[PDB]
DNA sequence: ACACACTCTCCAATTCTCTAA
DNA sequence: TTAGAGAATTGGAGAGTGTGTTTTTTTTTTTT
C-alpha cells in the first residue's frame, strides 16, 4: 500500500500550485482563493474537481476513483492542515455552538469538533453514467456515477455526529465521536478524580455543545 | 492423494496443442474477452479420457475442483500478469450426459452429488444483492491491516464481493402425470450467472445436487447449485424471394394451419398479424401504434378455436387466457412478498409477459367489463399504469391481441343486424383492426369436401407408431416458414409516393361510399384509423416480399381485405 | 450481540485478645 | 489509664455461568 503522508504532501502540493488559467486567465489559483474564503467563513462545503487533478497526475485520479473514502478523509485533513496559512482576519462569533467552542478554548489555554467545513468530489468527465441495473457488485466502494428519476424524499432531520457530556462532580466534559448508524451513551466519569476516588458522579449530555449535520433520504428509480 | 495426478490428467487434458489444438484456442479467446469461465464439451473428455470423464458425472464436487486449479495453472502459463487479475477460475459444462438429464419430478434423493442436467420452465426470481467472500480492515496510525475468508477500519477497496440470485424450475404441464400438479426445485444462481433467465423462459440447467443444513430435525432442504444455464426457443430465403415467379404472400398463406379448410381471408389477416406493421415517430414526441389487433365472432363447430391454439405454437412470445378463468390482477401485475429478503414487491401478469409478443383470449364475450377496463389502457397504448406497494410505475406491455367470442343467442340471427347479434360496447369494437363474422352454412356441396378432409385426418397414423397402438397419457413446411418470417420480421419499408397517393384518393373514395350507405349494411363507421389500418396492412404485405418499398400491390391488397371485412352482409 | 438470574470465590474490614507506652 | 500488634471471623466486591430473543380470491345473505 501507499505511503498516505506523501499522498498527503502531494494533495498539499496540488492545492497550493494548481491555477485553471482562471479568473480569464488571469491565473488565480481557485483553490487558494477558496482556502481564503474557507479560512474566514465565508463558504461551507468544496468540491474538488478531479479533471482538474488529472492535468498533473492522473494516476492520483485513478487512485482516488477506487476506494473513494480513503482519499475523502486525506483531502478533509490535507485542507484542514492548509487553512491557517490562508488566514489573514478574525471572524465574529455568530453561532451559539461556537459560543461553547470558545468558552472551551477560553478555559483551555478532538478536531472532528472543529472542523466546520465539508469536501466533495466532482466526477472525472471520463465516467459516463450508469443505469441502476449496472451497478452490480464489483463497484463496492468505488465512485459512480447514476442516472434516473426521483421518486420520493423526507423532511431534513438533525443526525449526530459528535457527542458532548458534562460531570456533576469534578466539573470536566467529554467527547464521544459518531460514525456507525446506530451507538451507545456513556454513564459514569471515567476522569482520574472521579475514578480514583470513586465519587460515581453521572454524565449529562448537553446538545448545546454537541455537533450536528443536516441529514435527508431519497429514493431514485430507474426511466 | 490421487486428487494430485488428477489434476495432472486435467492439465494435460487442457494442454493440447500437441492434438489440433481446439481448447488452448478457446482459452485465448477467454483471456481476450477478459472472460473468467471456460465452458467444456464432456464428449471431448469421455473421447480422451474414459476413466477420468465416467469418475467425474458420479462425483461432481471432488473432480471439479480439481479441472478448476488445472485451469487456473494453465492460464498462468500462458500469461502470469492476466492470472493475478482474479481470485479463481470457473468451469462449465456441455454434451450429452446420458442417465444423469431429469426433471423436477424424476430427480429423488439417490442424486445427491451426481452432476445432474434438469429442464424445465422458470416461474420466478429475486432480486440481485452482493455476498461477502473476503474482508479487509486497515490501520493508518499504524500501517497495519487483517483479513478474513468466508484497532482497524474496514476497507472496501481491498475487501472484495460477488453476485447472488435464487430462481425456480417446474415442470412441463403437458408431461405431469394423470390427475396430479406440476413439481418443481430451486435453483441457485452466483457470479457471472444472475439473470441469464426470467419467467416464463423454457431453460436446461446444469448443476450440482446439494443438501442445506437446518438442536436439528434430521431434515433437509435441496437446492440446484449451477453450473451453467442455456436457453432454448440465409441462401435458401434469398433464393426464394428472389424467384419473384408468383405473389410469396398468396402462397404462404394458403399454407397456414394445414388441417383447418377452408376461411382463406382470415388466414391471410393472421398471417399480417404475425408479421406485424412498423412504429414511427412524430417530432411534437407523438407517435403511431405498430403493431395489429383482431377479433373472430361466430356459431358453434366453426374452428375458432383452434386457430387460437395453432397460433400460440406457432409464434414466439405467445400466452393463452381465457374470458371466465382470469383476473384484471392477473392480466396485469400482482404484488408478491418474498420469502427470501422478506420484501414486498410486484410481480408480473399476462400481458406484461406477453410484451414484444401476441397474447390470444379465448372466450372474451364471458369476461366481466371491469376487465375489459384494465384491457383498454393496453390495447391503445401499449402501456400499464400501477401504484401499488410503494411504486407508481408505467410498465410496458406492447402486444397484439387476438380474440374470440360467439353471438348472443348462442346462434347468430340474419333477421338482425350485425350490430344487434354482437354483444360488446360500440366504444370496445372501435379499437380492434379487423372483425370477422363467421357462419355454419349448411350447404351440400361444402359437406361433401369438409367431411372429406376431416374423415382422411382421423385415419392417419405417424410413421414412428405400429399397426394396434395406442400413445401413453405422459406446401411449405412448418421451419422454413418460421425462418422466413423470423427473417422477415427485420426489413422495416417505406412508403412511396404512388401508394400514399392511392390510399388517399381510395379512402375519399371510400369515405363517400360509407356517406351513401346506412348501418344496416356496414358493421362499423370508417375513420382516420381506416387509414392506420391501411397502412399497416400495406406495410405488412411489403415486409413480407422484403421489398424496401411499399408498391402499388401492397396497397391494394389492403383495401381489398379491409373492403371484404367491412362492406359484406 | 446484548440484558436478567443465579452461583460462587477471594480479599480485607471488624472485633477479640495480648501487649507496651 | 490509654493505645498498638497479632489472630479469628465475617461482608461484600467482583467474576463466571446459563439462558432468552395494506392486497388477493371465494363464500353467503340481503339489498337493489
Ligand atoms: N373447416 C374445418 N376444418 C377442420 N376441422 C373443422 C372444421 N370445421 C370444424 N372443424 C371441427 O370443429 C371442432 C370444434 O372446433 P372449435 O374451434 O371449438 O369450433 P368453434 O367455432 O370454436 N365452436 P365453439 O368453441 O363451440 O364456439 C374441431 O374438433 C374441428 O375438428
Ligand atoms: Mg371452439
Ligand atoms: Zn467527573
Amino acid at each position: 500500500l501507499k505511503d498516505y503522508a506523501l499522498e498527503k504532501e502531494k494533495v498539499k502540493k496540488f492545492l497550493q500550485e494548481f491555477y485553471q488559467d482562471d479568473e480569464l486567465g488571469k491565473k488565480q489559483f481557485k483553490y487558494g482563493n477558496q482556502l481564503v474564503r474557507l479560512a474566514h467563513r465565508e463558504q461551507v462545503a468544496l468540491y474538488v474537481d478531479l479533471d482538474d487533478v488529472a492535468e498533473d497526475d492522473p494516476e492520483l485520479v485513478d487512485s482516488i476513483c477506487e476506494n473513494a473514502r480513503r482519499y475523502a478523509k486525506l483531502f478533509a485533513d490535507a485542507v484542514q492542515e492548509l487553512l491557517p496559512q490562508y488566514k489573514e482576519r478574525e471572524v465574529v462569533n455568530k453561532d451559539v455552538l461556537d459560543v461553547y467552542i470558545e468558552h472551551r478554548l477560553m478555559m483551555e489555554q478532538p478536531a472532528e469538533l472543529m472542523r466546520r467545513f465539508e469536501l466533495y468530489f466532482q466526477g472525472p468527465s471520463s465516467n459516463k453514467p450508469r443505469v441502476i441495473r449496472e451497478v452490480r457488485a464489483d463497484s463496492v466502494g468505488k465512485l459512480v456515477t447514476v442516472r434516473g428519476i426521483v421518486t420520493r424524499v423526507s423532511e431534513v432531520k438533525p443526525k449526530m455526529v459528535v457527542a458532548t457530556y458534562t460531570c456533576d462532580q469534578c466539573g470536566a466534559e467529554t467527547y464521544q465521536p459518531i460514525q456507525s448508524p446506530t451507538f451507545m451513551p456513556l454513564i459514569m466519569c471515567p476522569s482520574q478524580e472521579c475514578q480514583t476516588n470513586r465519587s460515581g458522579g453521572r454524565l449529562y449530555l448537553q446538545t448545546r455543545g454537541s455537533r450536528f449535520i443536516k441529514f435527508q433520504e431519497m429514493k431514485m428509480q430507474e426511466h | 492423494v490421487e486428487l494430485r495426478e488428477a489434476q495432472r490428467d486435467y492439465l494435460d487434458f487442457l494442454d493440447d496443442e500437441e492434438d489440433q489444438g481446439i481448447y488452448q484456442s478457446k482459452v485465448r479467446e477467454l483471456i481476450s474477452d477478459n472472460q473468467y469461465r471456460l465452458i467444456v464439451n464432456v464428449n471431448d473428455l469421455r473421447r480422451k479420457n474414459e476413466k477420468r470423464a465416467n469418475r467425474l458425472l458420479n462425483n461432481a464436487f471432488e473432480e471439479l475442483v480439481a479441472f478448476q486449479r488445472a485451469l487456473k495453472d494453465f492460464v498462468a502459463s500462458i500469461d502470469a500478469t492476466y492470472a493475478k487479475q482474479y481470485e479463481e477460475f470457473y468451469v462449465g459444462l456441455e454434451g450429452s450426459f446420458g442417465s444423469k438429464h431429469v426433471s423436477p419430478r424424476t430427480l429423488t434423493s439417490c442424486f445427491l452429488s451426481c452432476v445432474v442436467c434438469v429442464e424445465g420452465i422458470v416461474t420466478k426470481c429475486s432480486l440481485v444483492r452482493p455476498k461477502v467472500v473476503r474482508s479487509v480492515h486497515y490501520c493508518p496510525a499504524t500501517k497495519k491491516t487483517i483479513e478474513r475468508r468466508y484497532p482497524l477500519e474496514t476497507e472496501y477497496g481491498l475487501s472484495v464481493y460477488k453476485d447472488h440470485q435464487t430462481i425456480t424450475i417446474q415442470e412441463m404441464p403437458e408431461k405431469a402425470p394423470a390427475g396430479q400438479l406440476p413439481r418443481s426445485v430451486d435453483v441457485i444462481l452466483d457470479d457471472d450467472l444472475v439473470d441469464k433467465a426470467k419467467p416464463g423462459d423454457r431453460v436446461q440447467v446444469v448443476g450440482t445436487y446439494r443438501c442445506l443444513p437446518g438442536y436439528t430435525s434430521g431434515t433437509f432442504r435441496t437446492v440446484l447449485i449451477a453450473c451453467n444455464v442455456k436457453q432454448m426457443s440465409i441462401a435458401k430465403i434469398k433464393k426464394f424471394s428472389k424467384t419473384r415467379s408468383k405473389d410469396i404472400f398468396d402462397q404462404l398463406a394458403k399454407s397456414l394451419a394445414p388441417s383447418i379448410h377452408g376461411h382463406d381471408y382470415v388466414k391471410k389477416a393472421i398471417l399480417c398479424l404475425l408479421l406485424g406493421g412498423v412504429e414511427r415517430d412524430l417530432e411534437n414526441g407523438s407517435h403511431i401504434r405498430g403493431d395489429i389487433n383482431i377479433l373472430l365472432i361466430g356459431d358453434p363447430s366453426v374452428a375458432k378455436s383452434q386457430l387460437l391454439r395453432y397460433v400460440l405454437c406457432t409464434a414466439p412470445r405467445a400466452i393463452p387466457t381465457t374470458g371466465r378463468g382470469s383476473s384484471g390482477v392477473g392480466l396485469t401485475a400482482a404484488v408478491t412478498t418474498d420469502q427470501e429478503t422478506g420484501e414486498r414487491r410486484l410481480e408480473a401478469g399476462a400481458m406484461v409477459l406477453a410484451d414484444r409478443g401476441v397474447v390470444c383470449i379465448d372466450e372474451f364475450d364471458k369476461m366481466s367489463d371491469m376487465d375489459r377496463t384494465a384491457i383498454h389502457e393496453v390495447m391503445e397504448q401499449g402501456r400499464v399504469t400501477i401504484a401499488k406497494a410503494g411504486i407508481h410505475a408505467r410498465l410496458n406491455a406492447r402486444c397484439s391481441v387476438l380474440a374470440a367470442a360467439n353471438p348472443v343467442y348462442g346462434r347468430y340471427d340474419q333477421y338482425k343486424t350485425p350490430m344487434e347479434n354482437i354483444g360488446l360496447q360500440d366504444s370496445l369494437l372501435s379499437r380492434f383492426d379487423l372483425l370477422f363474422i363467421m357462419l355454419d352454412q349448411m350447404d351440400p356441396e361444402q359437406d361433401r369436401e369438409i367431411s372429406d378432409h376431416v374423415l382422411r385426418m382421423h385415419r392417419y397414423r405417424a410413421p414412428g407408431e405400429q399397426d394396434g397402438d395406442a400413445m401413453p397419457l405422459g406446401m411449405v413446411s412448418a421451419a422454413f416458414m418460421k425462418k422466413y418470417i423470423h427473417v422477415a420480421k427485420i426489413i422495416k419499408p417505406v412508403l412511396t409516393q404512388e401508394s400514399a397517393t392511392y390510399i388517399a384518393e381510395e379512402y375519399s373514395r371510400l369515405r363517400s361510399q360509407d356517406s351513401m350507405s346506412s348501418d344496416t349494411a356496414r358493421t362499423s363507421p370508417v375513420t382516420a384509423r381506416t387509414l392506420e389500418t391501411l397502412i399497416r396492412l400495406a406495410t405488412a404485405h411489403a415486409k413480407a416480399r422484403m421489398s424496401k418499398t411499399v408498391d402499388l400491390q401492397d396497397a391494394e391488397e389492403a383495401v381489398e381485405l379491409v373492403q371484404y371485412a367491412y362492406f359484406k352482409k
